[PDB]
């Protein structure tokens, strides 16, 4: 039986080396290498009083959602740098925001270990947390959030290796992963609109994708060197990469279930905290530790700029949807909106 | 010399004649330091040779 | 431990800095005043890192000796604040129990320690800055009891280490000071020493399940995944608007807002006429895409299948407390028997159906959706390509 394992391994390795004849990059070096690329700042923020550690666009193009470790959340507009919003969360290291997609509400919460939700209208000039409504609750940190398109349902993620969705009014859980043994530290909506899915990986080394129509953890992978810090899809809905604090990013196939090309640079040593793709697809976007960022080229593997801007270390990294830009989460006590 | 084991054991052996310096003049302070109390005093003291025999034990493995 | 194989690394780094064939030679220089052995100069390490790094940008590789010199990897002989500047300044490497990486955590009577000893070696000043000066204020104030011995074993070190040669006695009090320099830092420049709280810490039935499963698991070759990713690319590659964008309208950049305004215009452009003509998937995600394709629907007298889809989406919405008063009502609409709106299944379809229909839930009309999805994909976007209102459209 051991030797029928390892035969069926084999197997999947000959199929793998049938698949994989020529690699990514060596038909890659075919399609015509890009150009200059002349973007610096064109914005910048100066509203938080402490580090800032989380940041997501509306999909209206132009807003601005970012939350803070000092239990403040703001809602800027960069295109007028004017605020029209701003809340204080009770407690500290708010880890994790999220936009509604209308704009309605907001998600913030972690190391409290339940998740608020504000209506994020000018509904009530009185205050944007005196709506706290909890929704979802752990029992420990909690990592990120997704609403997942319908504005009535956020995923969540803690300490506890296990994510869920949870409803808006109600608390009511709706299913549960337990998959996992770890702090997960990742969760992206899929882009495609067809199977609601979602992945999650963690400190195990492994990433590890949940179908959300069942609750069964169908694809799974580990090849990091260190707990892993985010993640997200290729755009197309085929495949998503990802970074660590290995410094040594990734991407990863679904169809040939396998790794595609080593993302990493023996220059940059630092971790990896953040990724995220441009609306072609063909860029890569990355924050890291050394304080720079770095934009790579997702065929031929080179470098293509790196735009030191950010006193401190890196945060968490965004685009915007339309596709015209991208901030940072930085170590800094400010933002950029970098075109 | 800026080396790694010369200046390590350097640093090294610097800490450990610092560490048992301070305890032989500890052991004269016991009665020159008069200018507070005993139990404290002796709390001190006690805590300090203990701290330092550690530290030397420690030096020793 | 994460950061652990950062240090480690850069540890990397320094040792092969200082290699016994390469390396920066630690030189020893003369002066009109004095004379200083064992330094060098930031012109000649930012050399060894272009060298033996191809750190194309001067400025990246500054950039990386700049935070490798604010971990404690070597200090400017004369400043307090950690940073590598490209000149004429004498620098130095740290010692191997003086690293970072040895999990070391000073506190404050240790503080207190070194200010009465630094007060102490010279008395002909008072040979410190402002900050420091304002820390051993508080020191005082707050230690009240616990002085004597403090300034006792200082003075102590100061003999034993006085009693050893005069250059050794600056080497070691220079070493002793910069790493605490790094673990202390001045008001302004970053600590390098932080972390975030994040990182604050039948058998064999089911394995040949597994292997069977992959058996199973259809997969394809890398290149056809390589022609997938190139054309999927290459299909908005004129659409990217940070590569090569045709309208050149750029909000942020050019102070424009026509772009998308006239994305917020109903009509839609070429580009988005074109954009349509790909997946009809992508048409449903534009509303401009429904309204028209449920115009072609109408018109030709074919407008449910899409209604049912729309409806099986406009579902998925809501929370649980209408998920039943839905599922029962859009069943007696579409798919119960003698409703106008006739929704077609097959034995296993209906049979799915009826068998969840009594209970309303969030993947109720899966099968369903996916046959008459399929009927959709394979048959109505192929004519609406083709028709003439969506060629109309696309001309102007």
């Amino acid at each position: 039986l051991k030797s029928e394992a390892e035969s069926l391994k084999g197997k999947l390795e000959e199929e793998r080396a049938k698949l994989h004849d020529v690699e990514l990059h060596q038909v890659a070096e075919r399609v015509e290498a890009l150009g200059q690329f002349v973007m610096k700042t064109r914005r910048t923020l100066k509203g938080h009083g402490n580090k800032v550690l989380c940041m997501d666009w509306c999909k209206d193009k132009r807003r601005i959602v970012s939350s803070s470790q000092d239990g403040k959340v703001i809602v800027w507009d960069s295109f007028t740098t004017n605020k029209e919003h701003a809340v204080t969360m009770p407690c500290t290291w708010v880890m994790a925001c999220a936009y509604a997609p209308s704009g309605c509400a907001i998600a913030c919460g972690g190391l409290d270990n339940k998740c608020s939700v504000y209506p994020l209208t000018f509904d009530k000039n009185e205050n944007m947390a005196a709506k706290k409504k909890s929704v979802a609750m752990h029992t420990n940190y909690l990592s990120a959030c997704s609403f997942t398109n319908s504005d009535m349902q956020i995923l969540t993620a803690s300490g506890d290796g296990t994510c869920a969705l949870w409803d808006v009014e109600s608390g009511q859980l709706l299913q549960s992963f337990h998959g996992h043994g770890a702090d997960v530290l990742c969760l992206d909506l899929a882009p495609s609109e067809t199977g609601n899915t979602f992945v999650s990986g963690g400190c195990d080394k492994k990433a590890m994708v949940w179908d959300m129509r069942s609750g069964q953890c169908v694809q799974a992978f580990e090849t990091h060197e260190s707990d892993i810090n985010s993640v997200r899809y290729y755009p197309s809905g085929d495949a998503f990469a990802s970074g660590s604090d290995d410094a040594t990013c990734r991407l990863y196939d679904l169809r040939a279930d396998r790794e595609v090309a080593i993302y990493s640079k023996e220059s940059i040593i630092f971790g990896a905290s953040s990724v995220d793709f441009s609306l072609s697809g063909r860029l890569l976007f990355a924050g890291y530790n050394d304080y720079t960022i770095n934009v790579w080229d997702v065929l031929k593997g080179s470098r293509v700029s790196i735009l030191f801007g950010h006193e401190n270390r890196v945060s968490t990294l965004r685009v915007s949807p339309d596709g015209t830009a991208f901030c940072s989460g930085s170590w800094d006590h400010t933002l950029r909106v970098w075109a | 010399a800026w080396s790694e084991h010369s200046l390590d054991p350097e640093d090294i052996r610097d800490e450990l004649k610092k560490l048992y310096a301070q305890l032989e003049i500890y052991k004269r302070k016991k009665m020159i330091t008069n200018n507070p109390h005993l139990q404290k005093k002796r709390c001190s003291k006690k805590g300090l040779g203990r701290s330092i025999m550690r530290r030397i034990t420690e030096i020793p493995e | 431990s994460p950061n652990m194989l950062v240090y480690r690394k850069m540890e990397d780094v320094i040792a092969r800095m200082q290699d016994e064939k390469n390396g920066i030679p630690i030189r020893t220089v003369k002066s009109f005043l004095s004379k200083i052995p064992s330094v060098f100069s930031g012109s000649d390490i930012v050399q060894w890192l272009i060298k033996n790094l191809t750190i194309e940008d001067p400025v990246e590789a500054l950039h990386l000796g700049t935070l490798m010199a604010a971990h404690g990897y070597f200090f400017p002989i004369s400043d307090h604040v950690l940073t590598l500047k490209d000149d004429g300044t004498f620098y130095r490497f740290q010692t191997p129990y003086f690293w970072p990486s040895n999990c070391w955590e000073p506190e404050n009577t240790d503080y207190a320690v070194y200010l009465c000893k630094r007060t102490m070696q010279n008395k002909a000043r008072l040979e410190l800055a402002d900050y420091e000066a304002e820390s051993l204020a508080r020191l005082q104030r707050a230690f009240a009891r616990k002085w004597e011995f403090i300034f006792m074993q200082a003075e102590a070190q100061a003999k034993v280490d006085k009693k050893r040669d005069k250059i050794e006695r600056k080497i070691l009090d220079s070493q002793e000071r910069a790493f605490w320099d790094v673990h202390r830092p001045v008001p302004g420049c970053v600590n390098t020493t932080e972390v975030d709280i994040k990182k604050s810490s039948d058998e064999l039935q089911q394995q040949i399940k597994y292997w069977q499963i992959q058996l199973d698991r259809h997969r394809l070759k890398m290149s056809k995944v390589a022609d997938s990713l190139l054309s999927y690319t290459e299909q908005y590659l004129e659409y990217d608007p940070f590569l090569l964008p045709p309208d050149p309208s750029n909000p942020w950049l050019s102070d424009d807002t026509t772009f998308w305004e006239l994305e917020a215009s109903k009509e839609p452009s070429q580009q988005r006429v074109k954009r349509w003509g790909f997946g009809m998937d992508e048409a449903l995600k534009d509303p401009v895409g429904r309204e028209q394709f449920l115009k072609f629907l109408e018109s030709e007298f074919s407008s449910e299948n899409l209604r049912f889809w729309l409806a099986v989406e406009d579902l998925k919405k809501r929370p649980i407390k209408e998920v039943p008063s839905r599922v029962q009502e859009i069943w007696q609409e579409f798919l119960a028997p003698g409703a106008p709106s006739a929704i077609n299944l097959d034995s296993k379809s209906y049979d799915k159906t009826t068998q969840n229909v009594k209970e309303p839930g969030r993947y109720t009309f899966e099968d369903a959706q996916e046959h008459i999805y399929k009927l959709m994909k394979s048959d109505s976007y192929p004519r609406f390509i083709r028709s003439s209102a969506y060629q109309e459209l696309l001309q102007a």
